[PDB]
């Protein structure tokens, strides 16, 4: 679980994004 | 249509652009010419996007760098100072303006980034980068931090990339060989490898920017920052008191930082080419022209040897140089595009962890050098360099398809490169060319597979290869499943780019849980996705792309 990457790409929540 | 008989410039938004609209005063003056100064966002960019239709301003400020590929592009007036002109500015300064034996652009003044320091809190600086973590654990004690700087341009960090080995090109013998690229290398890595862990450790943060490395600076809160001659005059106003210096070594060699020369062009579809000469010539390239602009944001050192001598005993501008001749000129080939673009990708990627420093530095140059050799030049031939390493990894293991284990690491591979270029091409991701080359390899690889989800029989990390995963088995679940078997109007079955989404009816918000992909995702909160009247996913209006709303996962 730390294993994961720690943060969500902004880029891809903003309405640029998916 | 660019209006003749006045002159609009486009300068970027940290330079002096106030001085330099005193200077078209004065032009204004004289000539009754008036003379319009703006700063675009993203001006670098603009200027091609606009000028390519015969649009834009009448003359373009940028550093030298990229005026090789608008000077390709047919965007530039080629300039025709006389010799007595030449004469008064310094001959490596048109050097740097110099492109296929012409002169591309008037040089204005010399640029390169400087360590700056807090003297209050740091009186003797560190001379080296090895030294920094130290310093900023004692420092954190108090309540300050050692170092802030932009990490989002790569500006920032080359000097650090370059020292060990980095390098974007060489010139040599007067050629500059763009298959010998220097951003995948140990030099390359090493420093990255460094800056990266500045990050894990807690030392700096990924999310650093312009603003905030300069805010702290200029508040006292952090006793070190990386930057040019600009941000001279707002250290100035916030009161700091604040030296300019070399910046550190890094395993024992200078850091080397890119210099530019802050340069001005003339567009190729200005009506106004001989009032732009007039006003570079006989303006702005004078003692007093200079000073004006100067002195609304520092220049750094001048290319016109008459005021370059007046200023030339600012330390400041001594410290400047001494960094400048540390590091290398800006080539000014076309490629310097494509060059910047993947070292921002790289930094950006090992920064936040999302690939290794290997990594990153292996594919940032990999998708540069499809640009640098002229392969790939719009997204329809990128997409084709992607199918193409994409066929050449899967032909020879032909028999393992259906294992994700072989597969995963070539589709995963697929769908960066896809999604690099359309990023770089500034289309969305996902796009409709892109699904077409998924949807092909569904069709041509994994047809005979049983399953629709992979299955089993280095390796992807732990959120990619849950987000491919969950890819393949979107894909997969289309290819199964085309038909729609009740009556009306439906969205169909889509991939977003992290979830697939069923098919509904028209004027339903579809809801699944948060994927569990991120350590800040809350896998318990909501995710939504609106499927329109019509039967078409909801498209945001700020981009006019199809858009999911991940906005509660991370909250
Ligand atoms: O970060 C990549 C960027 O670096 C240089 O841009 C500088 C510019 O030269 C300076 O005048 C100042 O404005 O900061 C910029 C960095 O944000 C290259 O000139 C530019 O082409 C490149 O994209």
């Amino acid at each position: 679980d730390k294993d994961k990457d720690n943060v969500a790409p902004r880029s891809k929540i903003s309405p640029q994004g998916y | 249509k660019i209006e003749e008989g006045k002159l609009v410039i486009w300068i970027n938004g940290d330079k002096g652009y106030n001085g330099l609209a005193e200077v078209g005063k004065k032009f204004e003056k004289d000539t009754g010419i008036k003379v319009t100064v703006e700063h675009p966002d993203k001006l670098e960019e603009k200027f091609p996007q606009v000028a390519a239709t015969g649009d834009g301003p009448d003359i373009i400020f940028w550093a030298h760098d990229r005026f090789g590929g608008y000077a390709q592009s047919g965007l530039l007036a080629e300039i025709t100072p006389d010799k007595a002109f030449q004469d008064k500015l310094y001959p490596f300064t048109w050097d740097a303006v110099r492109y296929n034996g012409k002169l591309i652009a008037y040089p204005i003044a010399v640029e390169a980034l400087s360590l700056i320091y807090n003297k209050d809190l740091l009186p003797n600086p560190p001379k080296t980068w090895e030294e920094i973590p130290a310093l900023d654990k004692e420092l954190k004690a108090k309540g300050k931090s050692a170092l802030m700087f932009n990490l989002q341009e790569p500006y920032f960090t080359w000097p650090l990339i370059a020292a060990d080995g980095g390098y974007a090109f060489k010139y040599e013998n007067g050629k500059y060989d763009i298959k010998d690229v220097g951003v995948d290398n140990a030099g390359a890595k090493a420093g990255l490898t460094f800056l990266v862990d500045l990050i894990k450790n807690k030392h700096m943060n990924a999310d650093t920017d312009y603003s905030i490395a300069e805010a702290a600076f200029n508040k006292g809160e952090t006793a070190m920052t990386i930057n040019g001659p600009w941000a001279w005059s707002n250290i100035d106003t916030s009161k700091v008191n604040y030296g300019v210096t070399v910046l550190p070594t890094f395993k024992g060699q200078p850091s080397k930082p890119f210099v530019g020369v802050l340069s001005a062009g003339i567009n190729a579809a200005s009506p106004n080419k001989e009032l732009a000469k007039e006003f570079l010539e006989n303006y702005l390239l004078t003692d007093e022209g200079l000073e004006a602009v100067n002195k609304d944001k520092p220049l750094g050192a001048v290319a016109l040897k008459s005021y370059e001598e007046e200023l030339a005993k600012d330390p400041r501008i001594a410290a400047t140089m001494e960094n400048a001749q540390k590091g290398e000129i800006m080539p000014n080939i076309p490629q310097m595009s494509a060059f910047w673009y993947a070292v921002r990708t790289a930094v950006i990627n090992a920064a936040s962890g999302r690939q290794t420093v290997d990594e990153a530095l292996k594919d940032a140059q990999t998708n540069a050098a499809a640009e640098f050799g002229g392969t790939v030049k719009n997204y329809e031939t990128a997409v084709q360099f992607c199918w193409n390493h994409y066929k050449d990894q899967m032909d020879p293991i032909e028999k393992d398809w259906c294992d994700w284990a072989m597969i995963s690491r070539p589709y995963s591979t697929l769908r960066d490169c896809l999604e690099h270029f359309a990023e770089r091409f500034d289309l969305g991701f996902p796009n409709p060319l892109a699904e077409r080359i998924i949807f092909e390899t569904h069709q041509i690889h994994f047809a005979n597979c049983s399953l629709v989800q992979p299955t089993f029989s280095i390796q992807l990390g732990v959120t990619r290869n849950k987000i491919m995963t969950a890819q393949y088995e979107c894909y997969q679940k289309i290819m199964q499943d085309p038909i729609q078997q009740a009556e009306g109007v439906y969205c169909n079955r889509t991939w977003d780019g992290w979830l697939c989404w069923n098919d509904v009816a028209a004027g339903t918000e579809s809801m699944q849980l948060c994927p569990d992909y991120f350590q800040d995702f809350d896998p318990s909160e909501k995710v939504t996705k609106i499927c329109d009247q019509d039967g078409n996913w909801f498209r945001h209006p700020a981009s006019n792309r199809t858009w999911t709303n991940y906005t509660q996962c991370n909250v």
